[PDB]
RNA sequence: UGAGUAACGCUUGGGAGUGAGAAUCUCCCAAACCGAUUGACUAAGGUUUCCUGGACCAGGGUCGUCCUUCCAGGGUUAGUC
RNA sequence: GCGAAACAGUACCGUGAGGGAAAGGUGAAAAGAACCCAGAGAUGGGAGUGAAAUAGAUUCUGAAACCAUAUGCCUACAACG
């Protein structure tokens, strides 16, 4: 749900889409 | 072979006279109205009464 | 010792990659002068698990931002990659 | 919307332009045109 | 009252663009656009860009009927150049120049509308006329 | 010491707002300029940029800020004297405290 | 053909690098007329 | 000026799709050449040119939504080579 | 004017010694043009700021050569520094 959402797209500094973390997200882009 | 003189700005215009281009034929369709060019299909694919090809 | 050799980890997939799976792997960048008897010996004085292999990569600068202005070249970078033994999982932060 | 730059340094329109050395190193040789 | 609508660097060389301009000077707005939507050239879908540009900002922003307007001219000015050097044989060199037009297209209502210009110029001379006169009336005042 | 501190009245002696009364709010001793509240109210075409959490939103319309002004323009203000009038301004040195004191030469004011 | 450059870092580097260039005088000869000249690329040694 | 002239430096057709725009981009089906090689592994050299996503100022002898181009991120693990 | 008013002994040329450029000026203040229209967008036309926008980042003034448009006159049996 919530995490389906902010995995779309906001590509992490070091990643990629798609292959986002499960459970980190919330760090660099808090 | 170049040339030992140099042609001035009324020459070349004469030659160019000759390079004006035409304006080719159009005509209307009868199933949308817009222009289109002599003998073809329009862009909705209505050629006279004969459906072609699918809507653009 | 005095643990400057030690400069900072980085998350990649492929280190991603190696942090998952039995054994895990921690990648850091350390002085590229360091060796890996200095690698080994600044984790334990940090840690205090003995790793059981060290690798080492050197990655040469290059030229960036091409093109540009003012064009510059990379850093350079020694990269580590430590492995602790099976089922121990040591966070990188939080001490 | 999103459409936004706040880096320092970000453009589209890259700025460049070519240039010549001019170079022409060009020769030449002999021939069968003479009149000895 | 003239509308207008410009283009800065367009590819199309000044050249090979002025043959098609020449379609579509004097024409009808409609008949321009069909003009020029029919024409298997390059510089035809960029003239016929700027043309709807202009016909838009002359029916929105300068307030005009619509079925008045005529193209009154589009010219495409000589534009800035920028110089490449194509390699030759033997190891010389040549410089070869890609060429750049400067767009405008010019669109009026009234048909009478070198009158204004050239009364405009009318305007002028009897301004520098009349600055004559009245320098010269001063000097025999003085 | 210096003419002009963060804190204390000025007003404008020249240009298009004469008379214009207003508190500095900072003081740019490197370019030689002044932010005074409520004077030279310039109203920059605020665009929209979205890239930030704050930028999500940054609500900027026609926002009137303060634009620095040179510290020629600005002059200080008397507030004790009945009659305020505008003046320069000394750098006595008073023995009882030691330390440097501006006081205006058209009268005897502190400060 | 065989054009007059065959690149290569070791006939290079031991031919116009700062080590045989500091080996004679005329080499060292060399390297103070470039410190006047002020040139960023003293030898083929950097980049 | 020559002059919009010479030239554009060995390789085809179609279907579907993307896109504002497709002979040139993606996929598919064929077709034609290489096959002691246009196949595969490396030395030397080159020094990121490698992978992913995005862009089409500039360069690509045309075009381009595409590139060995540009932008951002990432990629090279040795006691036995 | 020092080669170098700008990040110049740089870019670049050569194996090497060595050789070696060009490029300054918005506005008093970015107040650097929100918004609308056309367009895929750049961009253009309005609006707005400004004394001035034909001062708009292509940013002091803008000459000629050069390239186009037009009022008026002449020119398609004519031997022309
Ligand atoms: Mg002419
Ligand atoms: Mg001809
Ligand atoms: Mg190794
Ligand atoms: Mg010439
Ligand atoms: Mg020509
Ligand atoms: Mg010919
Ligand atoms: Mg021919
Ligand atoms: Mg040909
Ligand atoms: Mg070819
Ligand atoms: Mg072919
Ligand atoms: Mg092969
Ligand atoms: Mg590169
Ligand atoms: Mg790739
Ligand atoms: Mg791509
Ligand atoms: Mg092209
Ligand atoms: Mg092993
Ligand atoms: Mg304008
Ligand atoms: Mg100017
Ligand atoms: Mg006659
Ligand atoms: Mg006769
Ligand atoms: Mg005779
Ligand atoms: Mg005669
Ligand atoms: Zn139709």
């Amino acid at each position: 749900k919530q995490t389906q959402d902010l995995t779309k797209n906001m590509k992490i500094k070091g990643f990629r889409k798609g292959k986002v973390p499960p459970t980190l997200a919330k760090d660099y882009l808090d | 072979a170049v040339q030992q003189r140099r042609s001035s700005k009324h020459r070349r215009d004469k030659r160019r006279s000759h390079d004006a281009l035409t304006a080719q034929a159009l005509s209307v369709c009868q199933k949308c109205g817009k222009k289109k060019l002599f003998h073809r299909v329009c862009s909705c694919g209505m050629y006279g009464d004969l459906r072609v090809k699918k809507a653009y | 010792d005095v643990t400057n050799v030690l400069l900072k980890p980085v998350l990649t997939e492929k280190v991603y990659f190696n942090q998952m799976g039995e054994t895990k792997k921690y990648v850091f960048v350390v002085n590229p002068k360091a060796s890996k008897t200095r690698v080994k010996l600044a984790f334990e004085l940090v840690y205090g698990i003995k790793p059981l292999k060290v690798n080492t990569l050197i990655r040469k600068p290059t030229t960036i931002r091409g093109g540009s202005r003012f064009p510059g070249l990379s850093k350079l970078e020694k990269l580590a990659v430590i492995t602790l033994p099976k089922g121990i999982a040591i966070s990188v932060t939080g001490e | 919307x999103x459409x936004x730059x706040x880096x320092x340094x970000x453009x589209x329109x890259x700025x460049x332009x070519x240039x010549x050395x001019x170079x022409x190193x060009x020769x030449x040789x002999x021939x069968x045109k003479a009149a000895d | 009252m003239i509308a207008f609508a410009k283009q800065f660097r367009v590819r199309i060389s000044p050249q090979k663009a002025r043959l098609v301009c020449q379609l579509i000077v004097g024409k009808k707005t409609a008949d321009a656009q069909n003009i020029l939507s029919n024409t298997p050239k390059k510089a035809a879908t960029l003239i016929a860009k700027l043309l709807n540009s202009a016909i838009a900002n002359a029916t929105n922003n300068h307030g005009m009927n619509g079925d008045a307007l005529y193209v009154f001219e589009c010219v495409a000015n000589q534009g800035p150049s920028m110089k490449r050097t194509i390699p030759r044989a033997k190891g010389s060199s040549n410089m070869i120049t890609k060429r750049s037009s400067n767009l405008v297209v010019k669109l009026s209502d009234n048909p009478n509308e070198r009158q204004e210009l050239i009364k405009q110029q009318k305007a002028l001379v009897k301004k520098r006329v009349e600055g004559q006169q009245k320098a010269k009336m001063a000097r025999q005042k003085a | 010491m210096q003419r002009i501190k963060k804190g204390d009245k000025v007003v404008v002696i020249t240009g298009k707002n004469k008379g214009g009364s207003g508190i500095v709010l900072k003081i740019m001793p490197a370019r030689q300029q002044a932010i005074v509240e409520g004077l030279n109210k310039v109203t920059r075409h605020k665009k929209k940029d979205q890239t930030t959490k704050r930028a999500a939103k940054q609500s900027t319309g026609k926002v009137q800020q303060e634009a620095p002004i040179f510290l020629s323009k600005l002059a200080l203000f008397d507030q004790k004297a009945k009659q305020q009038t505008i003046g320069k301004i000394k750098y006595v040195m008073d023995p009882k405290t030691n330390k440097k004191t501006r006081v205006f030469k058209k009268s005897n004011n502190t400060l | 053909m065989k054009r007059t450059y065959q690149p290569s870092k070791l006939k290079r580097a031991k031919t116009h690098g700062f080590l045989a260039r500091m080996a004679t005088a005329s080499g060292r000869k060399v390297l103070k007329l470039r410190r006047k000249k002020q040139r960023a690329q003293l030898t083929v040694s950097s980049e």
